[PDB]
């Protein structure tokens, strides 16, 4: 009767990356207490389904239109954030897990003056392909120093003139979960990006810090999306219980574990996967 | 009147002159009259929120240097 899972994989893939998130459900779980006793659908939504989902894993372990993933998980967070907020005048959920706050650095090329803007962040969307490679290439590509020149020249209100200029990011407060974007899809006229980068394991953001830090991160949850298109296709979600230290594979109604070593050969582009990874999760060590 | 700039598919970046009361509907002409992606394929992400269309950006707060995020959308079902 699960034939209509599928109809929501994104949706799916979302709450499932959710439900293994590390201190998520505990926060829903306050959050629902208190719009409890205040008498906020969708907390008590998330309630129900969380709690239906504990169900099913007890059960498992004793008695064996077409939508973006990444924008149902934004849409969801905001949502979250704002009836946070609301209670508020563990209100703090969202903030201390997905959002973190970049330094953003212009350098004008004229007179070397530095300009600073500080912005939120809740995921950082990187480049797949350019226009083998890491992921450490793709953060870089992200955060690296780059040069805007030609028809992309800065404005610099110091030299009053148009300048070339060198822009750079840097991450200054960290969140627990780090969310990649990865931006799997071309423009000439548009197409999907089917090579993944080579994924890591653990993931360290030191060398695009404001400061030094000796904070690792380790992969935790992907999303995947088959099709040779942007327009359609099926989502997967690979999560990592922390059975601790196995990969469930969710495909719709079925739930497949795995060890990490064939998860990771299955994310290589050398065995040129039908599923492109389409979001990775890091959780802080 | 004021220059933002705008994270593009490869991760190459582009400036915008724009206006904060500019709506996310010029703001996506713009960009497409700069890469060639039609403003109704275009996703901009600032400071983590997504911009609604009909919204302005003197609604989001968006200032000078201030750095928009272009993706696209990747439909799945
Ligand atoms: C078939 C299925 C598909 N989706 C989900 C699911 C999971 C989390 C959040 C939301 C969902 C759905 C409702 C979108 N759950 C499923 N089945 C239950 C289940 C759960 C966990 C395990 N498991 C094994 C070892 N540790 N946990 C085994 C079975
Ligand atoms: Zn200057």
């Amino acid at each position: 009767g699960l034939n209509n899972l599928g109809n929501t994989s994104y949706l799916n893939s979302i709450l499932q990356v959710l439900y293994f998130c590390p201190g998520f459900k505990s926060g829903v779980k306050h959050l629902f207490n208190i719009i409890s006793r205040k008498k906020y659908e969708l907390i008590c939504s998330l309630q129900s389904l969380i709690i239906s989902v504990e169900q099913l894993q007890a059960s498992f372990l004793l008695n064996p239109l077409q939508h973006d993933a990444q924008e149902v998980l934004q849409c969801i967070l905001g949502n979250i954030q704002e009836t946070c907020q609301l209670l508020k005048k563990g209100f703090e959920l969202v903030e201390k897990l997905f959002q973190g706050q970049l330094v953003l650095r212009t350098r004008c090329l004229e007179c070397e003056s530095l300009t600073e803007r500080r912005e939120d962040f809740q995921d950082i969307s990187v480049p797949v392909q350019e226009d083998m490679k890491t992921l450490r290439w793709a953060i870089s590509q992200f955060a690296s120093v780059e040069r805007i020149v030609g028809e992309d020249k800065y404005f610099c209100e110091n030299c009053h003139h148009y300048t070339e200029a060198e822009r750079s990011l840097l991450f200054d407060k960290m969140p627990e979960v780090i969310t990649i974007h990865l931006k799997c899809f071309a423009a000439s006229g548009l197409s999907k990006i089917n090579t993944p980068l080579l994924t890591p394991l653990k993931l360290s953001l030191e060398e695009w810090s404001t400061k030094p830090t000796n904070d690792s991160y380790g992969l935790f949850a992907v999303v995947m999306h088959s099709g040779i298109t942007i327009s359609s296709g099926h989502y997967t979600a690979s999560v990592k219980v922390t059975y601790e230290g196995k990969w469930l594979l969710f495909d719709d109604s079925e739930v497949k574990v795995t060890e990490e070593k064939d998860f990771l050969n299955s994310l290589s582009p050398s065995t040129s996967p039908t599923s492109t990874p389409y979001l990775l999760f890091y959780k802080k060590l | 009147s004021m220059q933002i700039f705008v994270k593009t598919l490869t991760g190459k970046t582009i400036t915008l002159e724009v206006e904060p009361s500019d709506t996310i509907e010029n703001v996506k002409a713009k960009i497409q009259d700069k890469e060639g992606i039609p403003p109704d394929q275009q996703r901009l992400i600032f400071a983590g929120k997504q911009l609604e269309d009909g919204r302005t950006l003197s609604d989001y707060n968006i200032q000078k240097e201030s750095t928009l995020h272009l993706v696209l959308r990747l439909r799945g079902g």
